[PDB]
RNA sequence: GGCACCACCAGGAGUGGAGCCUGCGGCUUAAUUUGACUCAACACGGGGAAACUCACCAGGUCCAGACACAAUAAGGAUUGACAGAUUGAGAGCUCUUUCUUGAUUUUGUGGGUGGUGGUGCAUGGCCGUUCUUAGUUGGUGGAGUGAUUUGUCUGCUUAAUUGCGAUAACGAACGAGACCUUAACCUACUAAAUAGUGCUGCUAGCAUUUGCUGGUAUAGUCACUUCUUAGAGGGACUAUCGAUUUCAAGUCGAUGGAAGUUUGAGGCAAUAACAGGUCUGUGAUGCCCUUAGACGUUCUGGGCCGCACGCGCGCUACACUGACGGAGCCAGCGAGUAUAAGCCUUGGCCGAGAGGUCUGGGAAAUCUUGUGAAACUCCGUCGUGCUGGGGAUAGAGCAUUGUAAUUGUUGCUCUUCAACGAGGAAUUCCUAGUAAGCGCAAGUCAUCAGCUUGCGUUGAUUACGUCCCUGCCCUUUGUACACACCG
């Protein structure tokens, strides 16, 4: 299965209470984004956040977050 | 003599095991912690750390210069080859080594398990571990062996860090009655390890909000 | 016995300090205009041993896979026997050993 | 152990004041003593036994140091002037 | 230690063993004729 | 309730049936040393034992019994010994025999020391198992006098106590996940005469069109990094789009992609626990036993292989989807030496072979080596026949290793050519480069691999589901158990 875990959902939604403003639904840029706005300790980490803020962002238009 | 690439570097690893128990064996009283082999042109140089420099650099540094005389006798070094440092071991409490041999001076003294167990614990945390847990095995009047772990603080188990941010210490203690076994595992600050990753994996360290500045409508500042 | 074509060969286990020292050599003969061929990553080897976990016979036979990671360089310079001795104490480094041969 | 045989290993236990032994007792030639090898041993196990070198055995390797109180003792047997090695304070360093 | 006492006194006996030798330790760190000629002048 | 090919369904290959290899029990034995007995004992102790190993058996040596004493002792305490007897022995072991050495040492006391001797049910350490299942824990708050409890859960979802969500809980930690190693991508960087290529010198063969195959090339003092190597990075995050869903966690399809099963595979791996296994790994150990006619150690010979039998891991096969006979002819993981005590060994020359011999290369991306491996493919012989399937058992002979091959180490040649004609009740492993074949290397190793650990060649059938069997986990429940049903 493909289920994200807690270190990843916790960060990744602390980020956008955080840096909404500069986000973005494409994930390329996210994923550039996060890696000065966080200190990832290993690249797939960084990947994995940006690809759930990724998603949260797609959502969070669609209508409002919980947890956010 | 000629000897091969594959085998030459497995000969310093073994040479450098064989060297490392020595020590242990010679310098047990000592604190003994670790051995560091500087090869260098035209010289061996090697580090020993130990909690006690005194012990080894005693009455006049008689015994470090009978010490690196049963090295050459027994390597075939030659003469000037090698040469020996002591170094006192910077923090004493965030070496395993360190406080598994004193909690065996301190056993061997007569001294009860949870004086002397609260005694590394707290020298261990002490010098600014992360976490540190003591496990002690063996037999002390009761027929019956038995075990008993000392945990305190934070302490990880699984994966790569354990590898990088934990150094452990094992030695057989004797006992008029049998063995006793102490573990002693210590993990370091992962803020201050200078050449390893220096946090978990999993930290993720969050920067604070720049924002909440007021914007003004369209000026234009020259220079 | 002037300026010749000399090898120099790196071994060592640890990556880092073979690349560091590999790249300091590399800088000093560059700032000094000394012709250079390398560094030429030779294929690592690896020393694998495959021992039985029990040291005695019961249990499931589980075994251990230890290994060796070999990493050999070597670097051709065309420079005198003396500049090139005096290189190698400037990037000597107690993990990575050094041959020298013309 | 003959008389001769057995000064050998003294004048090689004091001067240079400590003795390495690989543990094999049929080796012709201890390689630093000439004398057999288990001379070696069985000298230096007396001495021990009477408190004249520490021994330590780390790898089938024999580690003989000369005690202080070994040192008067050779300083009298051996019938030398009161003029080793290893206690010619050559100090360490820093 | 199986009982209420001695651990107690294991505790309080030995915090103060370390607290004595972290300060201890701490302050230690702050402040800190030949033979073979014999054998030869025979001449 | 839930999960799981050490459970099942659909299937594949089988094992159990034959011969043989090997391990276990038994029997036997002079000894056939010993541990282990469901999973988690039985090709396991890296245990493939000619000597050694070795612990067993029949015999023969040595002290390598330190040290304080006491006795003896230079008018010699003691050690070595030719020759003959004795002995398996050119062991002065012992006996006749007188020579030699000289306070090292002989006897008694204590004290040692050494034991593959006993105790793994006295211990350390290590390892296996519960279990790699998903479980474990505290702070504050709520409940209870308390031990305790909630948090840690109806439901959905996940490989997962992992997440969504419900919520007297809120916010967290270990474990899981992250992490580390490896495999797959990079015509984008960095270079490579120990890697490769195109050109270029020089050069060969075939048709002559200037073409096609080569050799040579460590001075062509060339060009390049795609193939090869490895360091710094990049790259996949379920990305985009459709469906379902509490529109949540997610799941299933497409498209793009090297990779969309956690991308494939592993390493590490929590809180406790077991009388699990090892004192036969340790100069790791407590205690007991022994310690000179040794249970130490060594030498010789035998045994661990011994054979009416039961069991387990396997290897060959029962043929034609095949055997032979020629021919074609492709990997990867790896290893390799010196005055040794002898490593990997090409090339040449002998030999039917096995093997022998002379040189040379390689401490190695250089040489062995493109390890020209085997299955495999083509063309032939065979033609359903215990046949050219199968190759036990055995006779005679030829080589290698080793001090030593007898109870055949192994290899080679000729001959003999047995059961076996697909295997009862039962039972094992397995979901994609997987299973199955098929070999090769490394470990043990003087010699011996039907064994393991890996590697690559060819390469599928069938699910992608369930709790029916089996095992485990969770919840509820009962309990006169708590040394916890071995109660
Ligand atoms: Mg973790
Ligand atoms: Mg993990
Ligand atoms: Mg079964
Ligand atoms: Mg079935
Ligand atoms: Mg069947
Ligand atoms: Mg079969
Ligand atoms: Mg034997
Ligand atoms: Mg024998
Ligand atoms: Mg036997
Ligand atoms: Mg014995
Ligand atoms: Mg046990
Ligand atoms: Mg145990
Ligand atoms: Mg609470
Ligand atoms: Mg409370
Ligand atoms: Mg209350
Ligand atoms: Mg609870
Ligand atoms: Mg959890
Ligand atoms: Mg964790
Ligand atoms: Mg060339
Ligand atoms: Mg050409
Ligand atoms: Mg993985
Ligand atoms: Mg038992
Ligand atoms: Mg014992
Ligand atoms: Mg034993
Ligand atoms: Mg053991
Ligand atoms: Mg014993
Ligand atoms: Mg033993
Ligand atoms: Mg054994
Ligand atoms: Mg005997
Ligand atoms: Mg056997
Ligand atoms: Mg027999
Ligand atoms: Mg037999
Ligand atoms: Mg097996
Ligand atoms: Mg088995
Ligand atoms: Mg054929
Ligand atoms: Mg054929
Ligand atoms: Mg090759
Ligand atoms: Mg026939
Ligand atoms: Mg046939
Ligand atoms: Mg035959
Ligand atoms: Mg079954
Ligand atoms: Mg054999
Ligand atoms: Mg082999
Ligand atoms: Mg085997
Ligand atoms: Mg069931
Ligand atoms: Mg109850």
């Amino acid at each position: 299965g493909r289920v994200r875990t807690k270190t990843v959902k916790r960060a990744s939604k602390v980020l956008i209470e955080r840096f909404y403003p500069k986000l973005t639904l494409d994930f390329e840029t996210n994923k550039r984004l996060t890696s000065e706005i966080a200190v990832i300790q290993s690249k797939r980490l960084r990947n994995k956040i940006a690809g759930y803020t990724t998603h949260l962002m797609k959502r969070i238009q669609k209508g409002p977050v919980r947890g956010i | 003599a000629i000897l091969s690439k594959k085998k030459k570097l497995v000969a310093d690893g073994v040479f450098y095991a064989e060297l490392n128990e020595f020590f242990t064996r010679e310098l047990a009283e000592q604190g003994y912690a670790g051995v560091e082999v500087r090869k260098t042109p035209s010289k061996l140089e090697v580090i020993v750390k130990a909690s006690n420099t005194q012990g080894v650099l005693g009455e006049q540094g008689r015994r470090i210069h009978e010490l690196t005389s049963l090295i050459v006798k027994r390597f075939k070094l030659s003469p000037e080859g090698i040469a020996i440092y002591a170094e006192r071991v910077e923090e004493r409490g965030l070496s395993a080594a360190v406080q598994a041999e004193a909690l065996k001076a301190k056993l061997l003294s007569g001294l009860p398990i949870r004086r002397a167990a609260y005694g590394v614990l707290r020298f261990a945390m002490g010098a600014g571990a992360k976490g540190v847990e003591v496990v002690i095995s063996g037999k002390l009047r009761a027929a019956r062996a038995k075990s008993q772990k000392y945990a305190d603080g934070f302490m990880i188990h699984s994966g790569q860090p354990t590898r990088d941010f934990i150094d452990i210490a094992i030695r057989h203690v004797l006992m008029r009655q049998g063995v006793l076994g102490i573990k002693v595992k210590i993990m370091k600050d992962p803020a201050a390890n200078r050449f390893g990753p220096r946090a978990l994996p999993d930290a993720v360290k969050i920067a604070e909000a720049k924002d909440e500045d007021e914007v003004i409508p369209a000026p234009t500042v020259k220079s | 016995q002037q300026i010749h074509k000399i090898r120099i060969t790196l071994t060592s286990t640890k990556v880092k300090q073979l690349e560091n020292v590999s790249a300091n050599i590399i800088r000093n003969a560059a700032q000094y205009n000394i012709v250079k061929k390398g560094p030429v990553r030779m294929p690592t080897k690896v020393l694998k041993i495959t021992t039985r976990k029990t040291p005695n016979g019961e249990g499931s036979k589980t075994w251990d896979a230890y290994e060796m990671r070999i990493h050999k360089r070597v670097i051709d310079l065309q420079a005198p026997a003396s500049t090139v001795k005096r290189i190698t104490q400037i990037t000597i480094e107690p993990g990575v050993d050094v041959e020298v041969t013309i | 152990i003959p008389k001769e045989d057995r000064k050998k290993i003294h004048q090689y236990l004091f001067q240079e004041g400590v003795v390495v032994a690989k543990k094999d007792f049929n080796q012709p030639k201890h390689d630093e003593i000439d004398t057999r090898n288990l001379f070696v041993i069985k000298a230096l196990q007396s001495l021990t036994s009477k408190g004249y070198v520490k021994t330590q055995f780390s790898w089938q390797y024999y580690y003989y140091t000369l005690t202080d109180e070994g040192v008067e003792f050779l300083r009298t047997e051996l019938n030398i002037p009161e003029g080793p090695l290893t206690r010619l304070k050559n100090a360490p360093a820093e | 230690g199986q009982s209420d006492k001695r651990e107690l006194e294991g505790e309080v006996e030995g915090t103060e063993d370390a607290e004595a030798e972290l300060e201890a330790e701490a302050e230690e760190n702050d402040e800190s004729y030949l033979a073979e000629l014999e054998l030869s002048k025979q001449e």
